[PDB]
RNA sequence: UAGUCGGGUGAUUAGCCAGACUCUAACUUAUUGAACGUAUU
C-alpha cells in the first residue's frame, strides 16, 4: 500500500445528496479519471495493475450509508462484480470474503502512512513491522486479514515473482558501494527508484530497494 | 414447398437440398435417379468439398464441430453454458467440479449422431434418472442442451437431451430431431455414394484397463467400415478391436502375391548390397529366396500393373501415426512364426510384444491406435485419413504420462489429427504450458455449482513457466504449505530484519538448519546468503548515511 | 394472440419497469423477448431475472428456451425477428437478400423469369421498401427506373 | 530430479527469454531493432505484467548498469 | 488475424473491390390464423 494524497473533490459528488439518492444513479465515468490521478491504476489495497477494476468504499455502504458521497470513503480496487468472477483480493475481498470485521481496524492509505505498520519481505508474504505492540500490531493484522494480502495465491505469487525478479539488480548495485562515489551511487539509487513507479508493485520492489 | 426450398438450396443451404433430393429420388424415375441430380451433387459437395492448405494439410469446406454446451439442473450445475472451441478446448478445475460431467454430457449428445449414423432414426444413450439430475434441483429434470456447426449452410444443429427424475408425474421429453436429420443426411449420401465419415469418440476413465484382447470378441466383422462406430462412445477404445483389424490388415498384406513379390523383389536386390562384400555364410539360405522370386513370376502376371493394396496403404497410414505420436514405440509389426499372432512394438530400441507395454505407453497407444484405426477406416477418399473432421472426448490427457511426455502429448495430437476437435479435461500445468490460454475453460475454485458461462484465464500459458502456472491458474502454491522447512526462508527473512539486518544467535541457528537440510548447492542456502549479503551491507551504508546525518 | 398478449400483460409490465431502470429496452413479439442497451455487461443478469418473474406469475406452466437464449453485439450478426441491424444502427434486410433481390431481378431484366417467381419478387420487392425504402432506390439506380416500374406494374 | 525443462522445449514461444538475454549479451546493451522487435513480440504474446516482461526488464536494468560502470570504469582512468 | 457489417462491380444467391465494427457471445425462423407491407379494389 501507499501513502495516497487527496486532491480537490469532483463537483459530481456534490450534485446527489447520500440517502436520497442511489449509488447506482451516478456515473463512474467522472470518479475514476479523479482515482486515477492519484493512484495511478494501482490497486487502493493490494497494487494490482487495474485492469478490472471497481469503485471500492472503505466504510461498506449496507452498515454505513451516511458515508455513501464522501470522496474520502471513495477508492479504487480491483476486481469487478459486474464482470463477474471469484474475485478473493483488495475490495471485493473485503466485502464479501472476509466478513465480521472493524472498520478501524484497517489501516487507510489516505491519511496513514502503510510503511510503519506493513513490511514487505523478499519471499513476497507481507508482515506487521518490527516493534508494533498493541493497537498497532492487530491492526496490521487485521488489514492483512481482511485484505487477504497474505492469501490468495494470484497475489502472494505475483508479487513473490516481482520481487525476486529485481533481487539481480538489488545486490549488483549495492555490491559496489565501494567502487562508486557518495554522490554517484545516491544518484544512481534514486535513478533507481524513480523508475520503479512505472511498475506493478510499489512499495515490495521500493522495500528490496531500499534501507 | 418445392420452389422455397430451391431458393434455399441454390443459396447454400444443405438441408433444403436434401429435402428436393429426397422428394426428387421417391418420385418417379423422370426426376428421380438416387444421383447423378443437382440436389444429390449439391449435398454431396457440400459434404465432400475442401482444399490443400498452405501447410500440406487437406481442410474441408464445412468444417464439424461444437459450439455450445448448456447444463440444466444436470449434476451438480444448476444453470452452464461452455463455448467450445474450433479445434482445442481444455476444461481444468479443482477435483468435482464437473469436467468429467461435461465430457460425459457431449458424450451423450454425440451417441445420437452415431447411432442415426448406423441406423435409420436410432436411438442414442440418455440421462439417468438416478444420479444425473440435481440433488437438490427446483423440477426435478435436468436438460443437456447442444449446438452444432457444419458450415455455412448448416449453422446450428440444436439437440436437447432431458430426462426427469424417479417418482416425477411429468416427464421431459428430449429433442433429438435435427442430429437425426443430419445423420440421416450422411448415411443416404454415403450409401447412394461413398463419403467422408465423422468420427466421435470419448476416451474415459475406464480406458487404461489391463490385458488385451480378452475373447475372439465374435461382434461383427472389424474389417467392414462401419464397424468403426461400435463402442466408439464407451469411454475406453475397443484395443482388442484395433489388435485384431490389424492381424487382418498383416495377413491381407503378406497373403497378396502382387503385394509380396514387391517386397520379394527389394529383399532380393539387398544381399547384393551385402553378399557382394563379403560374409559368404548369409548366402546359403538367403539365395534361395532368389529362387522364390523367380517363382513369384509363375505365380504372378495377372495383375501386371496397379499391385497397390489398399489395406498396405492402411497398414502404412496407422503405423506411422502410431509411431509419430507415441514417444517410445518406434515401430510396430505382427509376426506369426511361433503361430499365435502377436503384436510387437520397439521400445527405446528393444524389440517387446504388446503385452509388456507399462501403463503409460500401453493406455496412450490403445487411444493413439484406435483414433487412427477409426480416421482411417471412416475417412477412404482422404489421401491422408487421419486429417478427416470429427469430435474426440479426452479425460484426463495425462494420466499415467510423465512430465516429459506432458510436454509433447498435445502436440502430438494436434499435428497427426488437424481436423478433429478436441475437448480434453486436465491436471497438469506441464500440459497447459503447451496450450493456448484462449483454448482453456477453467472453474472458479469457490464454486458451488450456480456460476454460468465459464471463463479462460488471465495469463498467458502458452510457454510459460509451469510454476508461474501452478501459481496463477491452478491456483496452488508452488512450495507445499504443510511442510515446515518451507517457511524457513521467511523466518530467516524476520529474524535478520528484527535488529538491523545482521545475524545472531537465532539468526545464525537457523541458517544452519537452513545449510544442513536444503544443502550447500540449493538455491535456498544461496537465496539467504545473498539475503544476509545485501542486508550486512545496506546496515553498513545506513550507518554511513546516519553519521553525516546528524 | 389477443389472449396470448393479454395473459403476457404483467410479465410484460413488470420486464419493463425493471429494464428501463438500468437502461434497457424490452419488446416481445409474443415469443421473442428481445433486450438491448448500450451499457456493457447489463444484459448478463436479465435471463435470472426473467425466470424468476416467469416462476413468481405462471409457476411452472411458462419457462425460458434456454437453447435460445442468444447474445449479441457489433462484433456479430444483429437480427431482430427478421429484420438485420447494422454497424450504422439502421434496420436493413441483410446482405445475402439484397444480393438475391439483385439477382431475381437482373433475371427478370433477361426475361429469365417466370410467373411465380415474378410474383414472389414483387412481394419481396414491397417488403423491401416497408423495410428498406433506399434499397428501392438503389435498385432504380442499378436496373434503371423504367425496368423496376415495368416489373411493378402500373395502376 | 525429473530432467523436465521448466518451459515447453516444444513451443517457439518459450525460447524468447533466452534469445532476448542472448541478443542483449552480444550487443552493447542499448535496444537495438533486433531486441526491440523481440521484447515487442514478448510483450504482445505473454501480457503487459508477465513474468518473462519483468525478467527482460530486470536484465535490462543490469545490463544499463553495467554499462554505467564500464564507462565510468574507463573515465577513471586509461 | 479471425469473425461480422455491406456500399460497388458481377448473365448476379457465386466470385471479386473499397470501407467499417469487435459486451467471453446470432444460429434468419411460420400458415390458410393475427398484425404489417403491397396489389386488385
Ligand atoms: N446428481 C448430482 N447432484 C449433485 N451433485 C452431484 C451429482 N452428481 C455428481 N455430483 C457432484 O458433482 C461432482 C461430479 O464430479 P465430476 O463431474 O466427475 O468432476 P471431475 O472430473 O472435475 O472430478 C462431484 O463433486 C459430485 O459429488
Amino acid at each position: 500500500m501507499r501513502e495516497l494524497a487527496r486532491l480537490e473533490r469532483p463537483e459530481i459528488l456534490d450534485q446527489y445528496i447520500a440517502g436520497q439518492n442511489d449509488w447506482m444513479e451516478i456515473d463512474q465515468s467522472a470518479v475514476w479519471p479523479k482515482l486515477t490521478e492519484m493512484q495511478g491504476g494501482f490497486c487502493a489495497y493490494c497494487e494490482c495493475r487495474l485492469n478490472r477494476c471497481h469503485i471500492e468504499h472503505f466504510r461498506p455502504r449496507g452498515k454505513f450509508p451516511a458515508l455513501t458521497f464522501i470522496w474520502n470513503n471513495l477508492f479504487g480496487s480491483c476486481g469487478d462484480s459486474r464482470k463477474s468472477g471469484g474475485w478473493s483480493r483488495c475490495g471485493i475481498y473485503k466485502d464479501n470474503g472476509a466478513g465480521a470485521y472493524n472498520a478501524d481496524d484497517l489501516i487507510k492509505p489516505d491519511e496513514e502512512n502503510p510503511d510503519d505498520y506493513l513490511l514487505f519481505l523478499t519471499t513476497g508474504e507481507v508482515v506487521p513491522a518490527i516493534g508494533l505492540t498493541g493497537r498497532a500490531l492487530k491492526k496490521a493484522q487485521e488489514t492483512i486479514r481482511v485484505f487477504n494480502l497474505n492469501g490468495d495465491i494470484k497475489l502472494f505469487g505475483s508479487r513473490r515473482t516481482a520481487v525476486q525478479a529485481i533481487m539481480p539488480n538489488v545486490e549488483y548495485l549495492y555490491t559496489l558501494l565501494e567502487e562508486f562515489d557518495e554522490d554517484d551511487w545516491n544518484e544512481m539509487l534514486r535513478d533507481e527508484l524513480e523508475k520503479i513507479e512505472s511498475d506493478e508493485y510499489k512499495t515490495a520492489l521500493k522495500h528490496a530497494w531500499t534501507f | 414447398m418445392t420452389k422455397q426450398y430451391e431458393r434455399k438450396a441454390k443459396g447454400g443451404n444443405l438441408l433444403s437440398a436434401f429435402e428436393l433430393y429426397q422428394r426428387n429420388s421417391d418420385k418417379a424415375p423422370g426426376l428421380g435417379e438416387m444421383l447423378v441430380g443437382e440436389w444429390f451433387e449439391m449435398c454431396r459437395d457440400y459434404i465432400q468439398d475442401g482444399h490443400v492448405d498452405e501447410s500440406g494439410i487437406f481442410r474441408p469446406d464445412n468444417a464439424f464441430y461444437l459450439r455450445r454446451l448448456t447444463l440444466k439442473d444436470f449434476r451438480r450445475f444448476s444453470l452452464l453454458e461452455i463455448k467450445l472451441e474450433e479445434d482445442l478446448t481444455v476444461i481444468i478445475g479443482n477435483n468435482g467440479k464437473g469436467k468429467t460431467s461435461i465430457l460425459y454430457a457431449i458424450a451423450k449428445t454425440l451417441s445420437w449422431f452415431v447411432a442415426n449414423i448406423l441406423k435409420e432414426g436410432g436411438s442414442g444413450q440418455r440421462l439417468s434418472e438416478m444420479t444425473d439430475i440435481k440433488n437438490d434441483a427446483e423440477d426435478r429434470y435436468s436438460d443437456v442442451s447442444s449446438t452444432f456447426f457444419f458450415g455455412k449452410g448448416l449453422k446450428s444443429v440444436p439437440i436437447r437431451l432431458s430426462r426427469s427424475a424417479l417418482g416425477t408425474a411429468e416427464r421431459r421429453d428430449s429433442e433429438v430431431k435435427p442430429a437425426k436429420d443430419l445423420a440421416d443426411i450422411w448415411r443416404v449420401i454415403n450409401e447412394v455414394n461413398t463419403i467422408n465419415l465423422p468420427t466421435f469418440a470419448l476416451y474415459n476413465v475406464e480406458r487404461s484397463q489391463p490385458f488385451n484382447r480378452n475373447i475372439k470378441d465374435n461382434t461383427g466383422r472389424r474389417e467392414e467400415r462401419f464397424d468403426a462406430y461400435s463402442q466408439t462412445l464407451g469411454g475406453a477404445g475397443r484395443f482388442d478391436h484395433f489388435v485384431e483389424w490389424y492381424i487382418y490388415l498383416h495377413k491381407r498384406t503378406v497373403s497378396d502375391i502382387s503385394s509380396s513379390i514387391k517386397e520379394l523383389e527389394q529383399q532380393v536386390n539387398d544381399l547384393q548390397r551385402t553378399v557382394d562384400g563379403g560374409m559368404v555364410s548369409v548366402k546359403s539360405l538367403l539365395e534361395q529366396m532368389k529362387f522364390k522370386l523367380s517363382e513369384a513370376i509363375e505365380r504372378n502376371d495377372a495383375a501386371v500393373s496397379s499391385r497397390v493394396l489398399t489395406e498396405s496403404v492402411q497398414k502404412s497410414i496407422v503405423e506411422k501415426a502410431i509411431c509419430s505420436v507415441v514417444p517410445s514405440i518406434s515401430n510396430i509389426w505382427v509376426e506369426m512364426i511361433t503361430g499365435s499372432d502377436l503384436v510387437k512394438v520397439t521400445n527405446d530400441g528393444h524389440d517387446v510384444t504388446i503385452d509388456q507395454l507399462s501403463d503409460g505407453q500401453r493406455v496412450f497407444l490403445s487411444l493413439v491406435a484406435d483414433l487412427a484405426r477409426r480416421m482411417v477406416m471412416l475417412n477412404p477418399l482422404l489421401e491422408n485419413p487421419l486429417e478427416g473432421r470429427g469430435i474426440v472426448l479426452i479425460d484426463e490427457i495425462e494420466l499415467h504420462l510423465h512430465p516429459k511426455w506432458q510436454q509433447e502429448v498435445i502436440l502430438n495430437l494436434r499435428s497427426a489429427f488437424p481436423n478433429i476437435q478436441f475437448i480434453i479435461t486436465t491436471h497438469s500445468p506441464i500440459v497447459l504450458s503447451t496450450i493456448e490460454k484462449r483454448c482453456i475453460r477453467e472453474f472458479e475454485p469457490n464454486d458451488d455449482g450456480d456460476q454460468s458461462f465459464l471463463d479462460s484465464p488471465d495469463m498467458q500459458t502458452k510457454g510459460s513457466e509451469n510454476a508461474q502456472i501452478l501459481e496463477q491458474v491452478m491456483n496452488v502454491h508452488s512450495t507445499p504449505p504443510g511442510i515446515a522447512e518451507s517457511h524457513w526462508l521467511g523466518n530467516f527473512e524476520l529474524l535478520l530484519l528484527d535488529n538491523s539486518g545482521e545475524l545472531d544467535n537465532h539468526s545464525q541457528v537457523l541458517y544452519d538448519q537452513i545449510k544442513a537440510h536444503f544443502g550447500i548447492d540449493s538455491i535456498e542456502l544461496k537465496k539467504a546468503d545473498s539475503l544476509i549479503r545485501i542486508n550486512k551491507m545496506k546496515n553498513k551504508l545506513n550507518k554511513i548515511r546516519a553519521e553525516k546525518g546528524k | 394472440p389477443v389472449i396470448s398478449n393479454f395473459c403476457m400483460y404483467e410479465f410484460d409490465n413488470r420486464i419493463h419497469a425493471a429494464c428501463k431502470k438500468v437502461e434497457i429496452t424490452y419488446t416481445r413479439y409474443a415469443d421473442d423477448l428481445t433486450f438491448s442497451s448500450n451499457i456493457p455487461d447489463v444484459l448478463k443478469a436479465v435471463p435470472s431475472t426473467l425466470e424468476v418473474l416467469l416462476k413468481d406469475l405462471f409457476g411452472s406452466a411458462l419457462r425460458l428456451n434456454h437453447s435460445k437464449t442468444v447474445f449479441s453485439s457489433k462484433a456479430h450478426n444483429r437480427h431482430v425477428t427478421g429484420i438485420t441491424i447494422n454497424n450504422e444502427e439502421t434496420l436493413s434486410l441483410g446482405r445475402d437478400r439484397k444480393r438475391f433481390i439483385k439477382h431475381l431481378i437482373n433475371q427478370y431484366k433477361y426475361g429469365l423469369l417466370d410467373n411465380e417467381d415474378k410474383a414472389y419478387l414483387i412481394g419481396l420487392l414491397a417488403f423491401a421498401s416497408h423495410i428498406e425504402p433506399s434499397f428501392i432506390t438503389r435498385m432504380n439506380e442499378k436496373y434503371s427506373l423504367e425496368l423496376m416500374e415495368r416489373l411493378r406494374g402500373q395502376r
